[PDB]
């Protein structure tokens, strides 16, 4: 018995309305046939089209758009439709559905001009109501409406190739793990023998002020040259605290709180990173709250490290990849590197216009994707390496912290498929 | 290496009891949750503005496709998707002569001219609402471009047109939508080069989708509410704003945005006081204001539902100190569980895929510990085959600052809270809705410092 309602159209341009009406009608209680409903293909498609048109189809709507007016498939289906129309003696077997305004009345195919066209050009809902009225008048058998079948069909035909798959992936971050730390942190006895109002930050080996004492990663007698006034220090008044136990966080004494000690270590690491990259002949740019370091044009050959394009040109400007440093603990000891893009004109002198710099940063970064950022960050990390495995960061005369040059890897269990287009 | 867990995308409920993961497809396929008879429209502006609004209203009825039909699905038409009659006939029009606009457009003092233009709109709005026996749904204020160009800061009340306009009607409860002439008629408006100022030829369908969703919501209907729900759970978001005009630098104002299942939130206004510390730059409340705000929150919840909530979440951008939290805990009934979470975007951890130019999939999370974790809410998605943001995403830092709650449930809850934004029918947003509108609400409520209003629905603010 004939219950299937055929839709003919040109593909893939007319897929939108075809999908809409088919889904609404198949959720309304009817049964609809069209090319894009199955996604199986291969079973002698023309013979199947003949079989459904001649044997199973009840009504036939042709999308009388500009493209579908004379396409070979549409014309062939229309010829078979005329044959079966003469067979079943149904004058209203063919229903045109004009879906555009640019098709002139003279242009429409001769075989469909005579038949009454149900309007779909002004509004789709009124056209759907007209079609529903036509189907009530022509008394097509049907059951109750059910949109869950529409949901299932949309999920299984059109939400098929864009799902979540269980695939392993390896992601690279921008964090450097600290391998080893000095054995002990030393607090000295000063501020009665250094001059008052002293800026210890300008000293070579970094140090910080803690009320009476002086907190630094250095022995007692390494500051003689900077402060000749302090040569009288006796090496028996330096309190030493293991660093590994601070990392464990189990220290607790009236002298220092654990959080304050960790903050002092963070400041020391920040300063040490600052001077260590000062030694590596990279230019500095003082941002609003941090300092970012970049490479001058021509510092490295072809402005490239290995196979990464670090310094480039955009229009009448030169853009540089720059990095800024910071430290943190208690995920585990970590150093962060933050990426930035800066601009110049002559290759050495920065542009003093902040708004122009921001606009150029936006314009250049709009065309940078994940692979570019990852490769540039990896190349800049590798440029600072002293060994093949890690690079040292100075703590004192005989104290260093060795930071690995490979960021921490992350393992993911869910992935997708790269789109064809 | 470190392992990443996966959090599945939540589903939102739609018409006929069906659930979808994208709101646009569900709307175009099933329809909105609650349907109205039709939209009774009111427009105030010049005659040309009325003509432009009428033309656009007739235009959005026709189907309108987009260049990339897989990322930005097509718009069948307002009657087709929302099943409501938003027609260009039978609308109430109020006329503003160009001479009146020119009378106040040429004033030197920016604050003064902003005040006069706002009042010139507001008096007409209130007179039309009061004198007429007609019951208009929403008021569409179509404004010429020159006013917006000349009603912005640096061009005792704020110097922005949108914020002032939304603030002054807070006491009258009048839903208003502000449009420029250049947006509704982008094709007509051209530069000296002959090109349009605003090129919407590529995202016309998405623009119509957003406008239709906003108009349907502000008229009274609910487009969508999320499907997989925990019963009796409320969300609270705190907002602080330093008042610039105040002589004392420490004066600050607080507000609480309250959300339920439905995504139609309420706004509670707090008392202005010294909440800002200029030393370390963090905001904190005195005990009395905290008690008042929380008491109003659960009073509103009891009024809306009838029973005390089983759980309460207080999302904020900064950690809570002890006196604030014990003041908060003073008021809450003992049968309810309180959680206080902090969400901040300032943690610079970026994950890079080893192969392919695409970024990390959205939804992956790295749980640091049972109290703190990351969450990638703005990563890549396969549904539309394009990530939501450019460059490389920065994840949200979710740390349970106070109270005891499972971190995984909090992660799923915060991910679910990203699908409720009626102002834009988009796939998702990178910030939870409880904190997405912090700046807009704060500026709007600061624009008027004499605001003494009861709790109001969200549509009166946005």
């Amino acid at each position: 018995m004939r219950n299937k309602i055929f839709i003919s159209h040109a593909t893939p341009d007319d897929n939108d309305f075809t999908r809409w009406l088919a889904l609404k009608l198949i959720g309304l209680g009817y049964e609809v046939w069209c090319d894009i409903l199955f996604l199986d293909k291969g079973v002698d498609f023309w013979s199947n089209i003949e079989k459904v048109i001649r044997e199973d189809t009840c009504k036939f709507l042709l999308v009388s758009s500009s493209y579908s007016n004379q396409r070979e498939g549409v014309l062939k289906e229309l010829a078979v439709a005329a044959k079966v129309k003469k067979q079943l003696k149904d004058d209203k077997f063919i229903i045109p559905l004009a879906i555009d305004e640019q098709l002139s009345y003279d242009d429409i195919n001769i075989d469909i001009v005579r038949l009454n066209a149900i309007d779909f050009k002004m509004s789709w809902a009124r056209g759907l109501k007209d079609i529903l009225e036509a189907f009530e008048k022509q008394k097509v058998p049907k059951e109750v409406a059910d949109a869950s079948k529409s949901n299932l069909l949309y999920q299984q035909i059109f939400l098929h190739d864009k799902s979540v798959i269980e695939k392993e992936e390896i992601y690279d971050s921008n964090w450097l793990s600290i391998l080893s730390f000095p054995e002990e942190l030393r607090f000295h006895e000063y501020n009665w023998m250094l001059p008052k109002r002293f800026d210890v930050r300008e000293l070579t080996f970094p140090a910080v002020r803690y009320k009476n004492y002086l907190c630094t990663f250095a022995w007692a007698y390494d500051f003689t040259y900077h402060l000749p006034k302090t040569e009288t220090y006796h090496k028996s008044k330096t309190i030493r605290i293991p660093t590994e136990e601070i990392l464990s966080g189990s220290y607790d004494s009236n002298f220092i709180r654990n959080a304050e000690c960790k903050r002092l270590i963070v400041q020391l690491l920040n300063k040490a990173f600052e001077l260590r990259m000062k030694d590596k002949e990279v230019q500095e740019y003082e941002m609003s709250n941090k300092t970012a370091y970049w490479l001058e044009k021509g510092k490295l050959e072809k402005d490239k490290f290995e196979k990464t394009m670090l310094v480039g040109k955009q229009k009448d400007k030169n853009w540089h990849f720059a990095i800024s440093g910071a430290s943190k603990l208690y995920p585990f000891p970590v150093l962060m590197i933050s990426s930035h893009i800066f601009f110049t004109a002559d290759g050495k002198k920065l542009i003093d216009s902040s708004s122009v710099q921001h606009s150029s940063r936006r314009r250049q970064g709009k065309n940078w994707w994940n692979n570019t950022w990852r490769t540039k960050l990896l190349a800049f990390i590798k440029y600072l390496s002293d060994d093949d495995t890690s690079f040292y960061l100075e703590m004192g005369s005989e104290e260093k912290v060795f930071v690995s040059n490979e960021p921490v890897k992350f393992k993911g269990n869910v992935s997708y498929n790269i789109p064809e287009k | 290496m470190k392992e990443l867990i996966y959090i599945e995308e939540p589903k939102i409920l739609f018409a006929h009891g069906q659930k979808c993961t994208d709101a646009r497809d569900g709307l175009a396929l099933f329809g909105p949750l609650n349907n109205l008879y039709g939209i009774k429209s009111g427009v105030i502006g010049t005659k040309q503005g009325l003509k432009i609004f009428r033309d656009y209203l007739d235009h959005i009825q026709k189907p309108i496709y987009n260049s990339n039909s897989i990322t930005r699905p097509m718009f069948p038409g307002f009657e087709a998707v929302f099943d409501c009659k938003w027609e260009s006939t039978g609308i109430t029009f109020k006329e503003v002569t160009n001479e009146d606009i020119g009378k106040f457009l040429y004033n030197s003092s920016t604050h003064k001219r902003t005040y006069d233009l706002v009042s010139l709109f507001i008096d007409k709005i209130i007179s039309a609402n009061k004198n007429e026996d007609e019951n208009v749904d929403v008021w569409f204020v179509i404004v010429p471009d020159e006013i917006y160009k000349y009603c912005r800061p640096n061009s005792n009340y704020d110097a922005q047109f949108h914020d002032q306009f939304k603030a002054r009607l807070l006491k009258h409860t009048i839903p208003t939508q502000i449009f420029r002439e250049s947006t509704l008629a982008w094709r007509d408006f051209k530069n000296a080069f002959g090109l349009p100022i605003r090129d919407f030829s590529k995202i016309e369908g998405h623009l119509a989708w957003t406008i239709s969703t906003a108009a349907f919501y502000k008229a009274g209907g609910k487009p969508w509410k999320l499907s997989d729900v925990r019963n009796g759970v409320c969300y609270l978001g705190l907002v602080y704003k330093k008042v610039e005009k105040s002589k004392n630098p420490r004066n600050a104002c607080c507000a609480a945005q309250m959300f339920l299942d439905n995504g139609d939130g309420t706004v509670f206004k707090g008392e202005v006081g010294p909440w800002y510390n200029p030393k370390n730059g963090q905001y904190h409340l005195e005990p009395k204001e905290a008690k008042a705000l929380l008491s109003q929150s659960l009073q509103s919840y009891k009024e809306q539902i009838g029973e005390y909530p089983k759980e309460v979440f207080i999302h904020a951008k900064t950690r809570f100190n002890h006196q604030e939290w014990d003041a908060f805990l003073e008021v809450t009934p003992k049968e309810t569980n309180l959680v206080g979470v902090t969400i901040s975007k300032t943690k610079p951890l970026k994950l890079y895929k080893t192969e392919g130019d695409y970024t990390i999939l959205r939804g992956n999370a790295y749980v640091v510990n049972e109290r703190s974790a990351f969450l990638w809410t703005v990563g890549y998605v396969p549904k539309i085959q394009t990530a939501l943001s450019m460059e490389v995403p920065n994840p949200l830092f979710i740390e349970i600052n106070k109270g005891e709650a499972d971190i995984k449930q909090v992660l799923k809850d915060i991910l679910s809270l990203t699908k409720l934004n009626y102002n834009a029918c988009i796939f998702a947003d990178g910030e939870p809705v409880t904190l997405r509108f912090a700046d807009k609400i704060g500026e709007i409520l600061t624009a008027s410092t004499d605001i003494k209003t009861p709790p109001l629905a969200f549509k009166y603010y946005i």
